[PDB]
Protein backbone atom coordinates (compact mmCIF):
# COMPACT_ATOMS: atom_id res chain seq x y z
CA UNK A 1 0.00 0.00 0.00
CA UNK A 2 2.74 2.44 -0.60
CA UNK A 3 3.74 2.11 -4.37
CA UNK A 4 7.16 3.59 -4.27
CA UNK A 5 8.75 2.01 -7.25
CA UNK A 6 6.36 4.21 -9.58
CA UNK A 7 7.56 7.69 -7.69
CA UNK A 8 10.64 7.64 -10.16
CA UNK A 9 8.78 8.06 -13.43
CA UNK A 10 6.28 9.63 -15.12
CA UNK A 11 3.58 8.83 -18.29
CA UNK A 12 4.55 9.42 -22.20
CA UNK A 13 2.77 9.99 -25.48
CA UNK A 14 2.86 7.42 -28.23
CA UNK A 15 1.29 7.60 -31.78
CA UNK A 16 -2.07 5.84 -31.89
CA UNK A 17 -3.61 4.25 -34.88
CA UNK A 18 -7.41 5.15 -33.79
CA UNK A 19 -7.72 8.35 -32.49
CA UNK A 20 -11.31 8.40 -33.11
CA UNK A 21 -13.08 9.32 -36.17
CA UNK A 22 -10.97 6.79 -37.99
CA UNK A 23 -7.95 9.63 -38.19
CA UNK A 24 -4.41 9.11 -36.78
CA UNK A 25 -2.54 11.73 -34.29
CA UNK A 26 -0.67 11.45 -31.35
CA UNK A 27 -2.34 10.77 -28.27
CA UNK A 28 -1.81 10.55 -24.30
CA UNK A 29 -4.13 7.52 -23.93
CA UNK A 30 -3.26 4.58 -26.42
CA UNK A 31 -3.61 1.18 -25.73
CA UNK A 32 -1.36 -1.74 -25.76
CA UNK A 33 -1.99 -4.85 -24.50
CA UNK A 34 -4.68 -6.99 -24.19
CA UNK A 35 -3.58 -10.42 -22.27
CA UNK A 36 -6.63 -12.16 -21.03
CA UNK A 37 -5.43 -14.64 -20.05
CA UNK A 38 -8.30 -15.80 -17.55
CA UNK A 39 -10.84 -18.50 -17.21
CA UNK A 40 -14.13 -16.21 -15.75
CA UNK A 41 -13.41 -13.67 -18.86
CA UNK A 42 -11.95 -10.49 -17.23
CA UNK A 43 -9.18 -8.11 -18.88
CA UNK A 44 -5.47 -6.44 -18.39
CA UNK A 45 -5.10 -3.40 -20.71
CA UNK A 46 -1.59 -1.77 -20.33
CA UNK A 47 -2.42 2.10 -21.06
CA UNK A 48 0.64 4.26 -21.46
CA UNK A 49 -0.90 6.85 -18.71
CA UNK A 50 -0.23 6.74 -15.08
CA UNK B 1 7.41 -27.84 -35.51
CA UNK B 2 5.91 -26.69 -38.27
CA UNK B 3 4.26 -23.18 -37.33
CA UNK B 4 0.63 -22.55 -36.94
CA UNK B 5 -0.34 -26.51 -35.92
CA UNK B 6 0.62 -28.09 -32.68
CA UNK B 7 3.56 -27.90 -30.89
CA UNK B 8 4.96 -24.85 -33.02
CA UNK B 9 7.14 -23.89 -29.55
CA UNK B 10 8.46 -26.40 -26.87
CA UNK B 11 11.02 -27.13 -24.48
CA UNK B 12 11.83 -30.67 -22.09
CA UNK B 13 10.53 -28.69 -19.01
CA UNK B 14 9.68 -25.72 -17.48
CA UNK B 15 13.27 -24.12 -17.04
CA UNK B 16 15.32 -25.32 -20.18
CA UNK B 17 16.71 -22.18 -20.85
CA UNK B 18 16.65 -22.74 -24.60
CA UNK B 19 13.56 -23.46 -26.69
CA UNK B 20 12.68 -24.68 -29.93
CA UNK B 21 10.77 -22.47 -32.11
CA UNK B 22 9.71 -22.24 -36.24
CA UNK B 23 7.14 -19.50 -35.89
CA UNK B 24 7.78 -18.16 -39.43
CA UNK B 25 8.84 -14.89 -38.01
CA UNK B 26 10.00 -11.88 -40.23
CA UNK B 27 9.68 -8.65 -40.16
CA UNK B 28 9.11 -5.22 -42.44
CA UNK B 29 9.86 -1.89 -42.94
CA UNK B 30 7.65 0.72 -41.65
CA UNK B 31 6.44 3.09 -43.66
CA UNK B 32 7.04 7.12 -43.61
CA UNK B 33 6.23 9.63 -40.81
CA UNK B 34 4.87 7.14 -37.45
CA UNK B 35 7.89 5.66 -35.49
CA UNK B 36 6.92 1.44 -34.87
CA UNK B 37 8.20 -1.60 -35.92
CA UNK B 38 6.29 -4.52 -38.44
CA UNK B 39 6.73 -7.77 -38.16
CA UNK B 40 4.82 -10.68 -39.57
CA UNK B 41 4.01 -14.53 -38.14
CA UNK B 42 1.56 -16.86 -37.91
CA UNK B 43 -0.33 -16.54 -34.52
CA UNK B 44 0.23 -19.03 -31.13
CA UNK B 45 -1.34 -21.75 -32.32
CA UNK B 46 -1.70 -23.04 -29.09
CA UNK B 47 -4.84 -21.34 -28.67
CA UNK B 48 -5.89 -22.24 -32.60
CA UNK B 49 -5.54 -25.99 -30.93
Amino acid sequence: NHFNAYKLTRPYVAYCADCGMGHSCHSPAMIENVQADATDGTLKIQFASQ
Amino acid sequence: GQPGRFGDIQSRTLDSKDLYANTGLKLARPAAGNIHVPYTQTPSGFKTW
